[PDB]
């Protein structure tokens, strides 16, 4: 069960950014993705995540109204549009999949996932 | 023409282990599937286990699964319910039934007269009898049959001679394991110093007799 | 030779979650049901409307095993007459129910040391379901006065919920996988027959 | 589990009179319910089974009904031989046999007061160390009759127990011994040993007491 973080990079403020995640292996075990991201001198938190089934989403209030996570079923790839970009916005981040079901979406927002990424670096200048 | 004879109660530790037995006569006895019912002292009916006509099916209800056994020699015509690790609760008197199969479902066809199991952690003991002096439109006086295991004590008042107005009680299951028993005669009130009044105490499971003299009390 | 493949049900790599629970049609195959009284692995084996004594000598049109996986608490559901989470919302038998249900204690396949999360079960239905239905809609539940356009949210629930399952558990959260057999009898040529 | 709730517990009724008694279960049973007979001592005899199918070599008197959950068993014309305690048990619940509390049918008479007595502890019994009272309610009917232990007019509940006889052969009337039993440390602290008695033959709760070593 891997995941493939793709899409980073540098970019100006005010700007957008798409961000990529593949899944591969146990691919009809997925409940819902979820972005997070850490900047070095912080800690992790959580930035947004969606529902396999229906395809609701839960946000974050710092990235509510700006950033759109999204996926597709058939290829398995868990997508966040990233427009007016931020210097707060900088930093790595990181797609979790996992495979339990909560009745509540805004569960996903702390539960501790199965599998995570490697990382993608974002820089905002 | 169906009989059954169950064999093999008696009186056992808690944790021991008791087979019971039934034997059954006059209908094909290795064609039927074959019950064990039991009840408590005082209380009402309880299933206990099924076999299968062949013996090769066996079911137990919650309260015995995995504790006890029933099983069955269609030789010899007979029915086996193997009791291991005895509770208090199994204290009961346990009967085999036909089942009739007339149905889908089990019922009860014929039944068994029924062999008693009591479970109990206490010796056999010696009742003691104490007198139950009446005082001063008729009396009444007895004997209280006190601190006794196990069941049964046989009563009777001036060795048989006295029968009508006679009352002998069940007995009790006190909290110290024994057993508590009343007994009383109500007699005119004239009668009371020219008449002997003793009642007769036996208790073969103890090997006890006792005659105990009843005179009213003195002030 | 066409012996019923009660093996394939029972001996099943995997199992289904309650609320989709399997069904498979037992038909034109005699019915050998030894495996039942052999097999002292199970925990809990009780039968309604019919004694398994008096089944391997009797004939039905049609036989039907519904397999799923619950814990142990609600074992006890799974019988005509009861009320409950599973019984309301995920499965449902009737009150002249006329089978058998069998369950026995899965904890040694159905959990993983980071809880099995595969197992579901719904948690909320405008309506109780009826005898042998089969809900698998994902629909959001409403539980409030504001309608839930698809979304998720205030009042706005996902239906189903996931088990939690680990090593760890108590048995009544164990996991436990049940077998319901059901015999039907119609004005129809009867081809399962036990021998 | 499927409880069986058999009403009345116990009705009194004369020989020729149209005895019905009913069970409830607590869920749908379709028509597996039988009907047994119990005499005291002996051992079960089935009547009815399968909601309403007569047992070979049972009278034509008795009859069974019902569907679903209610279910009834009725005798046409009482009999003197069938004076017994009647059980109803369910079947749908094959691997799970459940019977009913019971119900035993007395036989009707007029009212009887009883008559009380109170003993005290016997003198021999003091030396061993318990001490018994006990409470004679002798030759009432019907059976309920509430006896109460006073004990310095304060009520006691929980120290004693009671015994009751079957129905009299002779004049159909029960009887019972209320055990009051406590140790000596117990039986000096106090003084007044009551027994309050009521019953449905008593126009008031009758009493009948003694004091402590006073005679
Ligand atoms: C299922 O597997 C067990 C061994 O794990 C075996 O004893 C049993 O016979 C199998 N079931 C059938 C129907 O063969
Ligand atoms: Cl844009
Ligand atoms: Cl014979
Ligand atoms: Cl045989
Ligand atoms: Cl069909
Ligand atoms: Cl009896
Ligand atoms: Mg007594």
């Amino acid at each position: 069960v891997q995941l493939v973080e793709s899409g980073g990079g540098l970019m100006q403020a005010g700007g957008s950014l798409r961000l990529s995640c593949a899944v591969s292996g146990r691919t009809f075990s997925t409940a819902a993705m979820g972005w997070f991201r850490q900047a070095p001198g912080k800690e992790r938190e959580f930035v947004a995540a969606i529902r396999w089934s229906g395809g609701s989403a839960y946000y974050a209030d710092s990235v509510k109204g700006r950033f759109t996570i999204s996926r597709d079923k058939a290829k398995n790839t868990v997508y966040l549009q990233m427009n007016s970009l931020k210097y707060e916005d900088t930093a790595v981040y990181y797609c979790a999949q996992t495979h339990y079901v909560s009745y509540l979406l805004s569960d996903y927002a702390t539960w501790p996932y199965d599998y995570w990424g490697q990382g993608t670096q974002v820089t905002v200048s | 023409e169906v009989q059954l004879v169950e064999s093999g109660g008696g009186v056992v530790q808690p944790g021991r282990s008791l087979r019971l037995s039934c034997a059954a006569s006059a209908f094909t006895f290795s064609s039927y599937d074959m019950h064990w019912v039991r009840q408590a002292p005082g209380k009402g009916l309880e299933w206990v286990a099924v076999i299968s006509y062949d013996g090769s099916n066996k079911y137990y209800a919650d309260s015995v699964k995995g504790r006890f056994t029933i099983s069955r020699d269609n030789s010899k015509n007979t029915l086996y319910l193997q009791m291991n690790s005895l509770r208090a609760e199994d204290t009961a008197v346990y009967y085999c039934a036909k089942d009739g199969g007339k149905l889908w479902v089990y019922y009860f066809d014929y039944w068994g007269q029924g062999t008693l199991v009591t479970v109990s952690s206490a010796s056999t003991k010696g009742p003691s009898v104490f007198p139950l002096a009446p005082s001063s439109g008729t009396a009444a006086l007895g004997c209280l049959v006190k601190d006794y295991f196990p069941e049964p004590v046989t009563v009777s008042w001036n060795s048989g001679a006295l029968t009508s107005g006679v009352h002998t009680f069940p007995a009790v299951l006190q909290s110290s394991g024994l057993y508590s028993l009343s007994s009383v005669v109500t007699v005119p009130s004239s009668s009371l110093g020219t008449q002997t009044y003793i009642c007769n105490v036996n208790h073969k499971p103890s090997n006890t007799k006792v005659d105990k003299r009843v005179e009213p009390k003195s002030c | 030779t066409n012996l019923c493949p009660f093996g394939e049900v029972f001996n099943a790599t995997r199992f289904a979650s309650v609320y989709a629970w399997n069904r498979k049609r037992i038909s034109n195959c005699v019915a050998d049901y030894s495996v039942l009284y052999n097999s002292a692995s199970f925990s809990t084996f009780k039968c309604y409307g019919v004694s398994p004594t008096k089944l391997n000598d009797l004939c039905f049109t049609n036989v039907y095993a519904d397999s799923f996986v619950i814990r142990g608490d609600e074992v006890r559901q799974i019988a005509p007459g009861q009320t409950g989470k599973i019984a309301d919302y995920n499965y449902k038998l009737p009150d002249d129910f006329t089978g058998c249900v069998i369950a026995w204690n899965s904890n040694n396949l159905d959990s993983k040391v980071g809880g099995n999360y595969n197992y579901l079960y719904r948690l909320f239905r405008k309506s109780n379901l009826k005898p042998f239905e089969r809900d698998i809609s994902t629909e959001i539940y409403q539980a409030g006065s504001t309608p839930c356009n698809g979304v998720e949210g205030f009042n706005c629930y996902f239906p189903l919920q996931s088990y939690g399952f680990q090593p760890t558990n108590g048995v009544g959260y164990q996991p436990y996988r049940v077998v319901v057999l059901s015999f039907e009898l119609l004005h129809a040529p009867a081809t399962v027959c036990g021998k | 589990d499927i409880q069986m709730t058999q009403s009345p517990s116990s009705l009194s009724a004369s020989v020729g009179d149209r005895v019905t008694i009913t069970c409830r279960a607590s869920q749908s049973i379709s028509s597996y319910l039988n009907w047994y007979q119990q005499k005291p001592g002996k051992a079960p005899k089935l009547l009815i089974y399968a909601a309403s199918s007569l047992q070979s070599g049972v009278p034509s008197r008795f009859s069974g009904s019902g569907s679903g959950t209610d279910f009834t068993l009725t005798i046409s014309s009482l009999q003197p031989e069938d004076f017994a305690t009647y059980y109803c048990q369910q079947s749908y619940s094959t691997l799970a046999l459940t019977f009913g509390g019971g119900t035993k049918v007395e036989i009707k008479r007029t009212v009887a007061a009883p008559s009380v007595f109170i003993f005290p502890p016997s003198d021999e019994q003091l030396k061993s160390g318990t001490a018994s009272v006990v409470c004679l309610l002798n030759n009432f009917y019907p059976r309920e009759a509430k006896v109460q232990w006073k004990v310095d007019n304060a009520l006691q509940s929980g120290n004693s127990q009671e015994s009751v006889t079957e129905q009299d052969s002779k004049d159909s009337t029960y009887s019972l011994s209320s055990t009051l039993t406590l140790s000596k440390a117990d039986y000096e602290k106090h003084k007044v040993y009551a027994c309050e008695v009521t019953h449905q033959g008593l126009s008031s709760p009758v009493t009948k007491s003694f004091n402590r070593g006073e005679c």
